[PDB]
């Protein structure tokens, strides 16, 4: 039963000037509708800061615990893995992980050749304001360079790590070898005591501290080798969105990586206003690389 | 049918009956194992848990197995691909199974109908008295008795079973299970007319026969028998779908429609935009679970319990919930005469007297006018009503009032004892100054009343006499006027005929009233007395009067039939007294209007052939049972089509069956008020069966879907308001939960269409639906009328959901939440960090757990935690933008018609649901511990206020409207927006 009566209109409830009129006050309705709402949006906006957040620091729900991130990454529409696959040697597939570690480097070589606001700050120069503090990429060390495939070369891949850029953040470091918590690795412990009795200002920074996660993965991941400073420093970090920040980072070495074996790493940073967590991965980054 | 036809000789040899033994052992037995059930078989029934087993599957159920389903499979994915996943799918996988049975459990709380109306029949017959088989009479069990054998009925033994009456003495029995008068039918072996239901020959299985012996054969014992027919077809009925129950039906059937379309819809483009299984699936348990309201069903089911609670008060008991409104869709109202529109009290209407009728006050009140207590004829008619020879009133009964005192007597006897008792006050007084020395009772042919008082002044005796008007009216010489004895004339005899046939005229039974004054010398002191042979004069009395009786209305009814025809609501007498007593009471409550003659009434003031006479020109019917059996179908509908106040007398039980379902054919919702247990199969198939909570028997409260304990018919006025307004008050509870699903469902369609984070949580929606906005919606069933709907849909012939309601509900009012909902989900993310201009396209790396450092518009970097943790609370504000704009939704929704500072906000439910509505979401987000599984985290004071100028626009837009189409009545404005 089509019950349709098109020869009386009624196009299923209507007539056509009916349906005219209908769909005439549905077109106005949504259009002032949509004008108070983008009126409303506008309104909003005008009360905003786009240099600076109007919620930063504790007040926000980042709070005063930032993340890591290794750079590398995966590929696009791999968004939900955490994986770097390559194989060493001349045919391999290490294009795309040398090309993004030469990508994501690119503003600490070309904008710091002028420098016309960087600073060569250090442990003892405090910065000035409204310039951010200099990353040499020299300081990477050699075997981190675009010139030698970033390491995916020889079988010794190299992976960036970098610290979350919470507005306002201010970094609480340890003051001592003494006031160190437990749980912290052995090396890092020895380093730490290394530094102290060496150059004093040194120790004024963050920690990092790469290890495997699963109980294998601590003796499958064999040595790591932080080119830069083993931890970044504590001169970049009241962030305060300066133009032309570059983050600190941190550039491990898998000196000694056995072929086709995956290997899950975990690094946490360590300072004092600074929680860890395995779960919801507080202070600490996760991912994994398998070379084959 | 026809033995009650056939000789007795017939039956005798078609059973093997003999009229003086009637059956032996060997045949008793035979005729058992041939068929003995004696009794009204139990009916079949189904078991509660299938009945609700089958009530757990739906539309708003079905889809919630789905989705409860889905994140069961959700959580199996996470937990064999993640083996630390936290318990997050699976505990809502529980909670949308516990919606299902909780509001599959409400749904059958809904239709309870607990009727058990076999066993109601728990009279029945027990202590059957005796049988003549054998030779020899037995006190046996009450079924083991079959046909083919003689019974021995006496009085008050409930006749055993269908009997071919065969033979007795003075036998009277009373029928009142059969056509609910209980006026007592005199028997005799012999059939009067055709039909078996109408003759003397033939007694039946529920007669509490009066008096007469009795001697008859059993035609058949049970699901044969008159009643056992009625009671198995009374059991093996039911009225189908209530009213509303199928515009509920036809609710879900429409939003279900949407639902599985939408759904089936984004099953389409998300497989075409890349989402895996499990994003697919994630996203499944969204647009099903925002769709489908969980939290509808149960609050129509509460609504109606709080009006079944309110109208309980007024001395309504109600046994199914969804009959309460039925009394409101209703347009055809069959009744009963006798125990419903009439008292069940024969008494005294009219009087004749000095040539003269005025009406006696019959209201069980006794709120009439005594203005006939003056007139002349009025002491010694009395004194003729209370001294012939009388009945008497009882001494247990004697503390209640005069009307409520039991007698004993005939019906007739009853009615002049409660007169004299009103008039003289008392009459215990006359029976002390006027002793008693003779009496004649009643006879079965002469039926007179002789009796012999001493004159007060003790010098003669005086002489009592009443009966049939006719018998007496040669036995009467004089007539009593104006105090005067005149002797009777020729014009005496010609006006006594008038008055006698004028006062059958309205069908009330008279009897007529004479003295005489015996003389002093021939009837001095002492006189003794012959009954068996009269000593006194006879015939050539002194006539006084006639005496009317009639069963009168009630008080409330009068008022009660004229308030139900003007509602729109016809009322049709469904009787089964003879027409000339129906069309009395019919035009004297209101059904048949002054004025309205029907054919028989035309054709008689034309002297013409009724035949010829137009049935357009006659408005009301006396249709009789004879004339209703042979008609079909056709001109049964054209007679309920041409007429509107029809009457229907003389019908059998299975006659008011084919008369509801005869005015059922025409579409409407029929209502049938009774007593009796004849009409107990006319209240079992009509859409709503109202009974009698006093007058009532006890089969005719146990087979009705509503009891007046109080017996005031005024109550089905009331119960009609009450029930259109439930109706239109539930209405207004569905265009405002309704109202929630949009702002519900934007947030998932937005996050496919393009790809932003997550503006609403599921487990946020639970809040909603089955959380806060429940005592709102609730509130409705209290909100008070507005103007009337008399008029306007007059028996709510109207849809519950129709498309006026979604285009409000699903389409203006429910963007402007949604809008409302994300303006605050925008400003609490670009005050984060998050701007409107990153948010869109975030969608794949927002949820993924890879990219721990996330950059904002300011060059921030959020880890998966402080990302969630912000989403979660844009969660809580959209749930409680969702509420702030639902304050003014619940109070645009509170009108229909006229704006608000018209109405009032005086509806106490729903300003404290408003508080209720705040402090639960309040609550639900301010306290530490709901972030841990309802994902619900504190606001800042500052984060309330973005939805608040939406829910101002809401407000000023409804009101504006209703100004405007309360303004140009009819405008395209209401033709396209008035739900
Ligand atoms: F008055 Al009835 F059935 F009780 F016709």
């Amino acid at each position: 039963t089509f019950i349709w009566n098109s020869e009386t209109s009624e196009f299923m409830g209507r007539t056509g000037v009916n349906w005219a009129k209908i769909t005439i006050f549905y077109v106005i309705f949504y259009t002032l509708l949509a004008g108070f709402f983008a009126g409303m949006l506008m309104i909003f906006y005008q009360t905003l800061d786009f240099k600076i957040p109007k919620w930063q620091n504790k007040d926000s729900l980042i709070g005063t615990n930032p993340g890591l991130g290794f750079r590398p990454m995966p590929p696009e529409a791999q968004v939900d893995s955490t994986l770097i696959q390559f194989k060493h040697g001349i045919k391999g597939d290490w294009q795309y992980w040398v090309h993004s570690l030469t990508e994501f480097l690119e503003p600490y070589e070309t904008l710091t050749s002028s420098g016309q606001e960087f600073t060569n700050c250090d442990f003892d120069k405090p910065p000035q304001e409204g310039k951010a503090c200099n990353f040499n990429v020299e300081l990477l060390g050699d075997h981190c360079t675009k010139e030698n495939n970033f390491g995916y070369e020889l079988g010794k891949p190299c992976v960036l790590i970098k610290l979350n850029k919470i507005f306002g953040w201010r970094p609480e470091v340890y003051n001592s070898s003494a006031e160190v918590p437990e749980d912290m690795p052995a090396d890092l412990k020895s380093y730490i005591k290394d530094i102290e009795t060496g150059n004093k200002t040194h120790m004024n920074m963050v920690w990092l501290s790469c290890e495997g996660e699963t109980a294998n993965d601590k003796e499958k991941i064999g040595t790591i080798t932080y080119t830069p400073f083993r931890g970044f420093p504590a001169y970049y970090y009241p962030y305060l969105n300066v133009p032309g920040y570059l983050t600190p980072v941190v550039a491990l070495q898998f000196g000694s990586l056995q072929n086709g074996q995956a290997v899950n790493v975990e690094c946490k940073a360590w300072a004092n206003n600074i929680s860890r967590d395995r779960q919801r991965r507080l202070g600490s980054v996760h991912f994994e690389i398998r070379m084959d | 049918l026809d033995q009650h036809k056939i000789p007795l000789e017939e039956l005798c040899r078609r059973l093997g009956t003999n009229t003086e033994t009637g059956l032996t052992s060997s045949q008793a037995k035979s005729h058992l194992e041939k068929y003995g059930p004696n009794a009204l078989t139990p009916p079949r029934t189904t078991p509660e848990w299938i009945k609700f087993c089958k009530q757990l599957f739906g539309g708003f159920q079905m889809l919630l197995w789905i989705g409860s389903i889905l994140c069961f499979i959700a959580y199996t994915m996470e937990k064999y691909k993640n083996p630390d996943v936290l318990g997050d799918n699976l505990y809502l996988g529980l909670a949308l199974l516990f919606v299902v049975i909780m509001t599959g459990c409400f749904a059958y709380y809904q239709d309870h109908n607990a009727s058990k109306i076999m066993d109601s029949f728990k009279n029945l017959m027990p202590q059957f008295a005796f049988v003549i088989r054998d030779g020899k009479k037995i006190q046996l069990k009450a079924e083991e008795v079959t046909v083919g054998d003689l019974v021995e009925v006496k009085f008050g033994d409930r006749i055993p079973a269908d009997i071919r009456i065969t033979s007795c003495q003075s036998m009277k029995v009373d029928n009142s299970s059969l056509t609910g008068e209980s006026e007592p039918q005199s028997r005799s072996t012999e059939c009067t007319n055709d039909n078996p239901l109408e003759t003397k020959n033939l007694a039946f299985f529920f007669t509490n026969t009066l008096e007469g012996t009795g001697r008859g054969i059993v035609i058949n014992v049970g699901d044969d028998s008159v009643m056992g027919r009625i009671a198995c077809l009374a059991s093996s009925l039911d009225s189908g779908k209530t009213p509303i129950a199928r515009e509920i039906e036809h609710f879900i059937h429409i939003i279900t429609a949407m639902a599985v379309s939408l759904a089936a819809v984004f099953a389409v483009i998300s497989f075409l935009y890349g989402y895996t299984w499990l994003e697919a699936a994630i996203f499944m348990i969204g647009i099903i679970v925002a769709k489908v309201p969980e939290g509808l069903l149960a609050t129509v089911t509460v609504c109606l319990t709080l009006t079944a609670k309110r109208m309980a008060k007024k001395n309504c008991l109600v046994r199914n919930l969804e009959a309460v409104e039925t009394l409101g869709s209703t347009s055809t109202i069959c009744s009963d005469k006798t125990g419903t529109l009439t008292q069940n009290r024969m008494t005294v209407a009219h009087m004749w007297f000095d040539q003269k009728i005025v009406t006696a006050d019959t209201t069980e009140n006794q709120s009439g006018n005594q203005l006939y207590r003056g007139s002349k004829g009025f002491p010694e008619l009395i004194r003729v009503a209370s001294l012939c020879s009388r009945a008497e009133f009882k001494t247990e009964h004697a503390h209640l009032p005069v009307l409520k005192r039991d007698v004993n007597g005939d019906a007739s006897e009853a009615a002049i004892l409660k007169f004299a008792e009103m008039s003289t006050g008392s009459v215990m007084n006359i029976r002390s100054k006027q002793k008693k020395v003779s009496e004649i009772p009643f006879n079965s042919a002469n039926k007179y009343q002789v009796s012999v008082h001493e004159r007060e002044d003790k010098s003669g005796y005086f002489l009592v006499m009443k009966g049939a008007p006719e018998r007496i009216l040669e036995r009467c010489s004089t007539i009593l006027i104006d105090g005067t004895e005149i002797p009777l004339d020729n014009h005496m005899k010609e006006c006594f005929n008038n008055a006698y046939m004028e006062l059958g005229g309205m069908g009330e039974r008279v009897l007529g009233f004479c003295d005489f004054e015996l003389p002093s010398d021939q009837y001095p002191r002492g006189y003794v007395f012959d009954a068996d042979e009269p000593n006194f004069p006879i015939s050539g009395l002194r006539f006084v009067g006639l005496m009317s009786m009639i069963d009168p209305p009630r008080a409330a009814v009068p008022d009660a039939v004229s308030k139900c025809r003007s509602a729109g609501i016809k009322v049709i007498m469904v009787t089964g007294d003879h027409p000339i007593t129906a069309k009395a009471i019919a035009r004297q409550v209101g059904i048949i209007s002054e004025g309205h003659e029907t054919v028989d009434d035309i054709a008689a003031r034309l002297n013409i052939p009724v035949s010829e006479v137009n049935p357009r020109s006659a408005q009301a019917a006396v249709i009789h049972g004879n004339d209703l059996k042979d008609m079909n179908s056709d001109q049964l509908d054209d007679i309920l089509r041409h007429y509107r106040e029809i009457v229907f007398a003389r019908t059998s039980p299975q006659q008011k069956l084919i008369i509801v379902e005869g005015v059922q054919r025409q579409g409407e919702f029929v209502a049938v008020t009774g007593d009796g247990v004849n009409d107990s199969p006319a209240l079992k198939k009509a859409d709503i069966g109202v009974a009698m909570g006093i007058a009532g028997s006890d089969v005719s409260k146990q087979a009705a879907d509503m009891i007046l304990l109080d017996d005031n018919f005024a109550s089905i006025v009331t119960g009609v308001e009450e029930g259109r307004l439930i109706f239109d008050n539930i209405k207004k509870s569905i265009a405002y939960t309704l109202t929630s699903k949009i702002p519900e469902l934007s947030p998932f369609l937005m996050y496919i269409l393009f790809d932003l984070p997550l503006a609403i949580g599921t487990v946020t929606i639970l809040c909603i639906d089955l959380g806060t906005d429940v005592v709102p919606a609730i509130s409705m069933a209290y909100e008070g009328p507005e103007a009337d709907p008399r008029k306007p849909r007059d028996p709510v012939k109207e849809k519950l959901v129709n498309e006026r309601l979604i285009s409000m509900a699903y389409g203006q009012i429910g963007v402007m939440q949604a809008f409302g909902g994300f303006f605050t989900y925008f400003v609490i993310m670009g005050e984060c960090g998050f701007l409107p201009n990153r948010l869109f396209g975030l969608r794949k790396w927002w949820e993924s757990k890879a990219y721990n450092d996330l950059t904002d518009s300011y060059g921030q970097e959020w880890t998966w935690d402080a990302r969630k943790q912000l989403e979660y609370t844009c969660h809580t504000a959209f749930f409680i933008s969702i509420v702030i704009v639902q304050w003014t939704d619940l109070i645009i929704c509170k009108t229909r018609r006229l704006s608000l500072f018209q109405q009032g906000m005086k509806n106490g439910t729903l300003n404290f649901a408003l508080v209720f509505e705040t402090c639960v979401a309040a609550f639900l987000s301010y306290t530490p511990g709901m972030d841990k599984g309802l994902r619900m985290y504190p606001l800042k004071i500052w984060w309330w206020f973005p939805p608040m100028p939406f829910s101002l626009l809401i407000l000023v837009y409804d009101e504006c409207r209703k100004f405007l189409m309360r303004r140009n009545p009819g405008g395209f404005l209401e033709r396209e927006t008035y739900y």
